[PDB]
């Protein structure tokens, strides 16, 4: 069944007007949320993999959205809160 | 190593100091994913959930197996053992 | 159990049915191998499977101590868990 | 590698007047007095 | 020409406002031990229509006027190619 | 990774189905696309198909595909596996010391014992149950 | 075919021990092949 | 109870959310992402359940933990019955969630005309501001919305 | 090019060795990587086996690993050949 | 020499019985391959106690340095050979001979964390304020690893 999904929306002219770049905003979001596969290791002689997400505690709350920034051109860290807004919505977890 | 992974330099700061990834993150040998956790009879367990190949033979798999994983029990680290806790073959093999 | 289910929730229904096997069928279950975040495939949270081996033919005389009998009384005992679909079935002739 | 472990490949042959079975049982016999986690397979004509 | 703008920048906007981002989960795995909140976050989805095409955010002017796509371009639903036409009888058809 | 039900279909499982065609002995195809970040799309031959090209025309179509697909799922790897749905055996790995926690038997079954018995002649698919370890970088974002 | 009385053998590392500890194992066997010239001859590394 | 309740409301079921409210289930039990009956009632479109659980002195101004009222969620998917229902029974037409979006913002955006005019009607700003400093009328000349913008003004 | 050993074998020989999977009637493998800058994976199948099907199944794993190798790899292309020891004859070119 | 390379193989090797027998036909102890590595060398990378014993007996340069400036004190401090350390610093071995890098054997020791072989060294008066060509001492080598015990004795 359709279970509860955290929509939240990038303002482009905001992103754009503070100079953050939506590819850096995109991967900020996509690794801490997501995790990221960045490439290979040797572990003990085998090849594994690396990868990069956020420690539990600042991926389990919707509040902590805010608490993550994105460096903008001019060098000034912006937090999610600044360029983005969010509401709860329906979707599928499984789409046949 | 994680130590290894630990003291990568992020950046050297305007007085001369470092930022290691250390830092900013918790660096652990942990799993691709934290999705799936097996118990057999109710203690900590993994295992490797095996399906027949199209057209394949169940009892010559099962024995080829069984053959591949003798090989491997005598490098086995202190303790780790084989439980058989699902077999469809030995019905087949009683009943005929 | 329902999408939106958590790991925890997932592994507190798992205790449930291994605890059944283990205690109200000890002449008739051998061992249980229980998954959280798998089904037929991998789905991590909320969905769970316990594969049941069971002890010899001739240490399970009678026809309530057969497969058919113990799937349905152990439906019918995990009838009561709440928020939870949870059913025993034994495997068809030809599964296809 | 030999099936996708770290391997080194030993060539050698049965000595003058010894059946190559012979020369194979005592290598699997120094090869069971060698230090923990160090295996051993036949391959090739060893295998066949 | 008008407005300072190329294909280059068309092409640039077009992937950063017509994307469909993995943006993780609130509540995922591996979760801090007690979490009841597990929800999917929804970023950016693809655009569905010409009208969302249209008001793709190319640039805003310095005295805050902003140039969206279908000031510099015309938006519709075109063929991929316009290569292959055919007729049955003289009226206009498709066929396979 | 990371990807809900509607990304997964709408950038991996649309682009795949949209490939499969010249497909000999094809009944019908069935898919799902999960929030898990997973989609299975399952293709169903006549009795009597040879597996070896049923695989290996699903395989050719995929291959075309491939290029479409987000760089992500690539890296990921896209599986073409010809078995059946029910498992043949589970091979149980424990601690009877209680020397080694459940992600510690994971990791040892996922990088000693798995490779292996999946290039068994028989085996179509092998799932482990666990993860094998990898380099977890844990982000703060107060630190960051 | 290779030689007859010929043998192809595989030292494998199965607990991760590593190259330099794998080449000590190897060296330990061949040391031990060569105090039976009466069983085997020209037992040696085909690697580098 | 108020569990059973919730998903009474959002499957559609008159009958059985009577039933709940007769047995005393919390008319304003809320889900984990803060969702009372009401608002699900509002999202799905059950206009029959809107008005019964209203009745049975349902919180019009609920907000969820983002600050949405089931009035936000009505105007959004074009649900003109449910918004005139929720407006009557005195619902915060200018209510802002935690991003400042207000139920006109919502109705605007998706070009639900006849909606637009009902908030209008029970006293909606038009001047409302998001985080973002856009107005309903910035929202329908960026959409293209040349029927939307005039009723704007 | 310009690769060493170790390099060959962490980066190419463990990737392609780790998607040698779902391969049918298949001995044993061996490779080699060595600071020519060079990795040679031989797969010997059992007596019987169709050659052309041995091959395809390899060749079609490979694409399974294909992204994951150095872009210096994919550049050169991975050869997926039917290994043969027997020349019909060598023909000499030569300047005089 | 032909005996002197057969002495570099043997030394390597850990053939202590050949060496034993090449000592006694005189083969050259300051035999050097290509890198400039002599059997001391050798044995000191590979851990042959008894051959590093036997060479330096043997009138073996114990403060030889291959062509980027290297001493047999250097490997075997840095591959963690403790008895060679000390047969070495007792035969009189540079405890402060810096390689083309400015790297010592206490730096060496330190980076892999040999926490007795940089007590020895120290002993034996291991300059512990000895920076290499960026300025690094054994101490910064200890903070930026994360080796608290070694960060310890360092202090």
């Amino acid at each position: 069944e359709d279970t509860p999904q955290f929509k939240i929306d990038i303002d482009q002219e905001k992103a754009q007007a503070l100079g953050v770049s939506i590819n850096d905003i995109n991967t900020t979001l996509g690794a801490a949320w997501g995790g990221s596969y960045v490439n290979d290791f040797i572990d003990r002689g085998r090849v594994k993999k690396v990868y990069v997400m956020s420690e539990a505690k600042y991926r389990m709350l919707p509040d902590d959205i805010g608490d993550w920034y994105v460096r903008a051109a001019d060098g000034q860290m912006v937090p999610f809160s600044a360029f983005s807004s969010s509401r709860w919505e329906y979707g599928s977890p499984r789409l046949e | 190593s994680t130590e290894e992974f630990g003291k990568i330099l992020l950046k050297v700061n305007q007085d001369g100091s470092r930022v290691l990834l250390r830092d900013v993150a918790k660096i652990e040998l942990g799993g691709e994913n934290y999705d799936i956790i097996a118990e057999f009879n109710g203690q900590p367990a993994s295992g490797l959930g095996i399906k027949l190949a199209t057209g394949a033979n169940a009892l010559d798999t099962a024995a080829a197996i069984r053959a591949e994983l003798a090989k491997m029990e005598p490098f086995f680290p202190s303790g780790l053992k084989i439980v058989y806790p699902y077999d469809t073959t030995p019905f087949v093999k009683i009943s005929i | 159990l329902p999408a939106g289910a958590t790991q925890e929730r997932t592994q507190k229904v798992l205790n449930e049915v291994t605890h059944y096997y283990l205690t109200k069928e000890k002449n008739n279950v051998e061992s249980v191998f229980a998954v959280n975040g798998f089904g037929f495939a991998p789905r991590p949270q909320n969905t769970g499977i316990a594969f049941v081996s069971l002890k010899d033919w001739a240490d399970r005389p009678g026809e309530e101590n057969k497969v058919e009998a113990i799937t349905m009384r152990a439906t019918r005992a995990f009838s009561q868990i709440k928020d939870a679909m949870v059913f025993a079935f034994n495997l068809p002739a030809i599964v296809e | 590698r030999y099936n996708g472990l770290p391997s080194m490949e030993i060539l050698g042959q049965a000595a003058p007047g010894k059946s190559t079975g012979e020369a194979m049982e005592l290598m699997e016999q120094l090869a069971s007095k060698l230090p923990t986690g160090v295996g051993y397979d036949w391959t090739g004509m060893s295998y066949q | 020409n008008k407005f300072q703008l190329t294909p280059v920048d068309v092409i640039t906007a077009i992937k950063a406002q017509n994307a469909q981002v993995a943006a993780g989960q609130l509540g995922g795995t591996p979760p801090v031990k007690g979490q009841q909140l597990n929800a999917s976050i929804i970023a950016q989805t693809r655009l569905t229509s010409t009208e969302e095409f249209g008001k793709i955010l190319l640039k805003v002017n310095q005295d805050g006027s902003r140039v969206l796509l279908r000031d510099v371009a015309k938006i519709e639903l075109g063929g991929e190619n316009y290569d292959i036409i055919a007729e049955f009888n003289g009226q206009p058809a498709s066929g396979l | 990774p990371g990807a809900d039900a509607k990304t997964v279909q709408d950038t991996v499982t649309q682009v795949i189905e949209q490939n499969m065609n010249g497909i000999d002995n094809l009944m019908y195809m069935s898919s799902n696309s999960d929030s898990t970040g997973t989609v299975q799309i399952t293709l169903t031959f006549e009795s009597g198909t040879d597996a070896d090209i049923a695989q290996v025309q699903v395989q050719n179509k995929l291959q075309l595909a491939m290029p479409l697909l987000p760089q992500e799922v690539q890296q990921q790897g896209v599986s073409v596996e010809k078995s059946s749905s029910s498992f043949l055996m589970v091979v149980g790995v424990i601690n009877t010391d209680g020397t080694m926690t459940q992600e510690d038997i994971s990791d040892y079954v996922a990088a000693n014992m798995k490779d292996a018995i999946s290039r068994t002649s028989g085996v179509g698919d092998v799932q482990l149950f666990g993860s094998q370890y990898a380099m977890r970088i844990w982000m703060n974002p107060n630190e960051l | 075919l290779g030689t007859a009385t010929g043998f192809d053998f595989e030292l494998i590392d199965q607990a991760g021990l590593g190259h330099e500890k794998l080449t000590q194992a190897r060296n330990q066997l061949l040391a031990e092949a060569a105090k039976h010239p009466d069983m085997l001859t020209s037992v040696r590394p085909n690697g580098l | 109870l108020g569990k059973k309740l919730l998903e009474a409301a959002r499957a559609g079921r008159d009958d059985e959310v009577r039933i709940l409210m007769a047995n005393g289930a919390d008319v304003n039990a809320a889900d984990v992402v803060g969702w009372t009956p009401l608002h699900l009632a509002a999202y799905w479109g059950h206009l029959e359940i809107v008005e019964v659980l209203l009745k049975n002195g349902a919180d019009v101004n609920a907000y969820d933990t983002l600050g949405s009222t089931p009035l936000h969620l009505a105007a959004h998917f074009g649900h003109l019955e449910i918004v005139e229902v929720l407006l009557k029974n005195g619902a915060d037409v200018n209510a802002k969630d935690d991003n400042g979006i207000t139920p006109l913002h919502l109705a605007a955006n998706r070009g639900h005309l006849e909606i637009v005019e009902v908030l209008l009607k029970y006293g909606a700003d038009v001047n409302a501001q998001d985080k973002f400093g856009k107005t309903a009328f910035d929202i329908s000349i960026n959409n293209g919305n040349e029927d939307l913008a005039e009723i704007l003004q």
